[PDB]
DNA sequence: TAACAGCTCTAACAGGAATA
RNA sequence: AUUCCUGUUAGAGCUGUUAAC
DNA sequence: TAACAGCTCTAACAGGAATA
RNA sequence: AUUCCUGUUAGAGCUGUUAAC
């Protein structure tokens, strides 16, 4: 069964779904594996005979391990990773005191170094809002005791060996959730982890399993069998009318490195009638990650704490500007609200299409598709015939910034609207490199007054300089001073970007002339690049940086007209 | 490389210094071209085993002790190589020792601890006219942070009547036993050092 | 009676609260 | 007694299994040798390639 | 330390790979004596550029990565230290890059 | 083992992070670090977070 | 305290257990392929002699 | 999955030297 | 590659917005 | 410093090849 | 000296216990 479809088959019916966690899930929380517990115990045991610093050498050095196993070894102990090892060296170690036994796993699988993921806070979420009614889990610690009480923010009523006959009973009156441990807590004597422990059931509990097995369908995850007493447990609970009523998935991280037990067990359990299904999602983490995503209105109280990423922390305020100032290139347009034409297509259309709609018939207008036009609609009739225009009508973009964040072809459109309002009735002309637009000098009129103030920015030693012309070794490569213009969408407001550039009027003929533009921009330092910033402003706005709101619009004399508004003043603020 | 003809002469003259000298003389056209050839394979025939070995002084020993400072590999051949039995045993002998003399290395301890330097000495006799004199050197067998591992020994030094370091004596081979350690780590302390010794140690020594 | 390794053992284990008199 | 045994075992100059004593002694053995025979080697240390 | 002649060889048939391979297994004399040395001052002459930098390939990289294991602290060396102007550029980079390849900090 | 964006998965930056800690307690004889600062040339998706 | 883990490293220091000159490591118990020796235990802890005294060294 | 828009990055080259 | 990051020429990666399949 | 006892090791030779 | 360390023949160094100088 592929994973695609057992996740649609859960997503299908998750309201009877009881979860088998074993004790792999808990591999993740941080607490120590079975693996990390028993190498914990040689080197506990390892350095206390043969007396060695405890804290001169680690644990996970492949040298010491290797040493303390070596040493294991030679006192005739189990070889490597082998079934009663963990049971054994817990006996050896502990000389059969259960009690001290108890403390050791309490302390190591303590409930300070647990830091819930998004696995264990899925799964808690899933018991309270009432899908998932009985998680019964192999463990000990309480990763989801914790992290399911805290997502939901009420406590969880967890089961155990102490009393055993508590589930039952609250599966009979339907105390759901319930969340009963077969081994039980470590707080309490009984923990059912030696492997003398391990052979038999409690009476109980067992009986629990096969009442629930009827009632909801069952999952197990993390778990990967070499277990007797819940083999037989799952076997017997196999062995009853409609056992599991949706069906059992074992699912596992890998197929391939199953223990023959499962798939043995998934096999018999075809046998008897039941729709057993084993599949691979990967890791517990990343199936409970895409369960919570296939989730259908999820509570937001509770989802605030399943993805904690999900809501925008660091909003951190920003101060005032109270109490040198740094004068950045960014102009703030105050424009909130602007008004559009919107045509109505009788067939679809692509926004290529539309593109390639432009570079043939080239109008006087401007139009993107979300079909927004800006212009006048004759030139929309040019563009579009009354065949495949259906009606023409008015569109309010109340919110530009939110707008312009919100979808990049209305950036990009807003982008060209201000920059033909800009450029609309002034000589400089409009060129484009990439998808950047640049306000250049032209050639022809590059004597004019409203260019002498440029002429003094770029002079040297405030003498009259230059501002279009010849590179100095090109063969036909010509300069002019220009201005890389942009719109940024910074938080919730929209600014300009202006950047002194030096244009060359072939436009792929740009490197030859690096040099000079590095040339021409050796000693354009803060005071000259002030200057021509300044200069900059004054062409592209007509107004010194001084209090001013020059509004432009883009169309005047059209029935689709943007007027935009501009502050002549670049962005500044005083240090604290 | 050919031996020159004059130690065929010393041959008969017994005299193993001569015989020693005459063979680096015989290697001397190899000290120019040292990065043309990894390993010298020097061969002393069997007509030569009146030098081999006599009181106070071992052929091999000399050839080895003058070759070292000049930095380059010998693998010693004599007949006892081309006159046992066993093919296979010498071939493995012969080959690894090529190979590990070239730099290479055929084999590491597994899993073995970066953090453990094993400090052995050890000493020798020569017999002097009025006394004796007894030759204590160490070695070190440490694993550096990278993935090979060194092997290197030293003397422990003026005059020794007895194999027992002195406190001075001992602190010093210690001590530079220590710098070694470091150059190789980064500087890093010797958490635990193992010192093998022939002989038990003194109170000052410890 | 216990050995030693084992008195060390649970001291190590609990050594946060026990007491010394001397 | 576990690094004395694995230090027996990495003597290239041997094509045997393993030795009776470790690296470690044999070869300052070896130096102890060919110091005795040349006075003019104290003054500096050696690898294991030049000797073995 | 003296470079193989092959590696002359090398570079002109253009094999990256190759060359820094031989390169490395250049370094076996210095290896025989680790201990002697701290940091190994590797140059390269301009005639092996066509294997400097190539598409898929940095001779830099490879030689660091495989030099990197044996724990051999190298400080490379283009004709950039022969020529370069302000000559007392070259000993404050390659002089601060010495002392923290030999010890640290 | 091959990665097709620049963007570590959950699990990826989980075992990232649980070796980056693990080194400093190592080198801190396990003490807990108190601040962390990740900086990446690139936005973390909601999967890094 | 050879084995009390997460200590400070300037406690360390200051303590350093000192060290160990008389070496004495305990011997396990007696256990349970079990290797014959060739050694026979001796058990008369005490004989009894005889002592001449002489009137020259 | 196929285009399209923006934001940002690296991958190869080239390249000159600290307010003149 | 003692360094530095300034540009050029390209491609990807993410987001999106449509059309689907 | 001269014997004596034991423990232990190296100095020179010689010497066969791993359950027969 | 491809190696291994089993024997033989000797001597030295450490400790001790005496005799003293
Ligand atoms: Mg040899």
């Amino acid at each position: 069964l592929t994973d695609n479809e057992f996740y649609q088959h859960y997503l299908q019916n998750s309201q009877h779904m009881m979860w088998f966690l074993g004790a792999g899930t808990s591999r993740s929380a941080g607490l120590p594996t079975a693996s990390d517990i028993i190498w914990d115990l040689k080197h506990r045991y390892y350095c206390l005979h043969e007396n060695q610093d405890y804290q001169k050498h680690d644990i996970n050095n492949h040298a010491i391990k290797s040493k303390i196993q070596s040493y294991m070894d030679s006192k005739g102990f189990p070889l490597q990773w082998s079934p009663e090892e963990y049971s054994f060296y817990f006996e050896l170690v502990f000389r059969d005191d259960y009690e001290a036994q108890r403390k050791y796993l309490l302390e190591a699988l303590a409930s300070r170094k647990v830091s819930l993921n998004i696995g264990h806070r899925v799964l808690a979420a899933l018991l309270e809002m009432n899908q998932t009614k009985v998680v019964f889990t192999t463990n000990f610690d309480d990763v989801i005791e914790t992290a399911f009480s805290d997502i939901s923010g009420k406590h969880l009523s967890v089961y155990h060996l102490e009393g055993s006959y508590a589930a039952l009973s609250a599966l009979n009156t339907e105390a759901f959730p319930i969340y009963a441990k077969i081994h039980g807590d470590f707080r309490y004597q009984k923990i059912k982890n030696l492997t003398p422990d391990l052979q038999t059931n409690d009476r109980e509990i067992h009986k629990c399993f096969l009442a629930a097995a009827i009632r909801f369908g069952l999952v197990v995850s993390g778990y990967s069998g070499r277990d007797e007493n819940v083999m037989t447990m799952l076997r017997a609970a196999i062995d009853q009318n409609n056992a599991f009523p949706h069906g059992l998935y074992w699912t596992v991280p890998s197929i391939s490195k199953s223990e023959p037990a499962v798939q043995d067990l998934i096999t018999y359990a075809q046998g008897k009638g039941v729709r057993a299904y084993l599949v691979e999602t990967g890791t517990f983490d990343e199936m409970l990650s895409k369960i919570w995503r296939q989730v259908k209105d999820k509570p937001a109280a509770i989802d605030a704490k399943v993805r904690t990423a999900r809501v925008c922390p660091v909003s951190i305020p920003l101060p005032g500007p109270g109490k040198p100032a740094l004068r950045t290139n960014a102009l703030p347009v105050v424009t909130q609200s602007i008004r559009c034409g919107v045509v109505t297509l009788a067939s679809p259309i692509t926004f290529s299409e539309l593109k390639e709609r432009i570079s043939q018939k080239s109008p006087k207008a401007l139009l993107t598709y979300t079909v927004l036009f800006l212009g006048g609609e004759p030139e929309i009739r040019k563009i579009f015939s009354n065949d495949e225009i259906n009606s023409i009508g008015q569109y309010y973009i109340d919110e530009i910034a939110q707008s312009v964040a919100a979808s990049t072809f209305l950036k990009s459109f807003v982008e060209e609207a201000i920059l033909t309002a800009l450029l609309r009735e002034k000589p400089i002309l409009h060129r484009v490199r990439h998808r950047t637009h640049y306000a250049v000098i032209p050639n022809a009129s590059a004597k004019d007054d409203r260019f002498l103030d440029l002429r003094k920015a770029v002079g040297f030693k405030g003498d009259l300089g230059y501002i279009t012309g010849n590179v100095t070794n090109a063969k036909e490569l010509s300069w002019a001073e220009a201005v890389s213009i942009r719109l940024e969408e910074r938080g919730g407001k929209l600014w300009i970007m202006l950047k002194p550039e030096i244009w060359i009027k072939p436009l792929d003929r740009r490197e030859e002339a690096t040099d000079f533009i590095r040339s021409r921009r050796r000693y354009r330092f803060n005071q000259c690049s002030y200057q021509i910033l300044d200069a900059w402003i004054k062409i592209l706005f007509g107004s010194i940086g001084g209090g001013g709101t020059v509004n432009i619009s883009c169309f005047p004399d059209a029935e689709f007209k943007a007027e935009f508004e501009i502050g002549t003043r670049t962005a500044f603020s005083l240090g604290v | 490389c050919l031996a020159l003809d004059e130690c065929h002469g010393v041959a008969a003259n017994g005299n193993g210094l001569a015989l020693a000298d005459k063979i680096v003389q015989s290697m001397s056209g190899l000290f120019r071209q040292k990065h043309a050839f990894d390993v010298l394979l020097v061969y002393l025939p069997a007509s030569w085993k009146k030098c081999f070995e006599y009181d106070g002084f071992d052929l091999h020993d000399r050839i080895k002790a003058k070759v070292a400072p000049l930095n380059l590999p010998i693998q010693i051949i004599n007949d006892t190589a081309l006159t046992r039995q066993c093919r296979a045993n010498v071939m493995w002998g012969v080959s690894v020792a090529l190979y590990a003399k070239a730099g290479g290395i055929p084999w590491k301890l597994a899993d073995w601890d970066k953090d453990e330097a094993y400090i052995g000495l050890s000493y020798a006799i020569k017999k002097n006219a009025e006394g004796q004199e007894y030759t204590t050197c160490c070695s070190q067998v440490f694993d550096p942070d990278g993935t090979g591992f060194e092997f290197v020994a030293y003397d422990t030094r003026d005059r020794k009547g007895n194999p027992y370091l002195s406190y001075q004596e001992m602190q010093s081979v210690l001590s530079k036993s220590l710098h070694l350690y470091q150059s190789s780590h980064n500087g890093r302390m010797p958490r635990k050092i193992f010192i093998h010794k022939t002989t038990h140690f003194t109170e000052d020594e410890i | 009676v216990l050995t030693d390794n084992e008195f060390y053992q649970h001291y190590l284990q609990n050594s946060q609260h026990m007491m010394w008199f001397l | 007694c576990s690094s004395i045994l694995a230090l027996t075992k990495v003597d290239w100059n041997n094509n045997t299994l393993y030795k009776k004593l470790p690296v470690t002694l044999v070869y300052s053995q070896v130096f102890a040798d060919v110091v005795k025979q040349t006075p003019e080697i104290v003054n500096e240390i050696y690898d294991y390639r030049f000797f073995m």
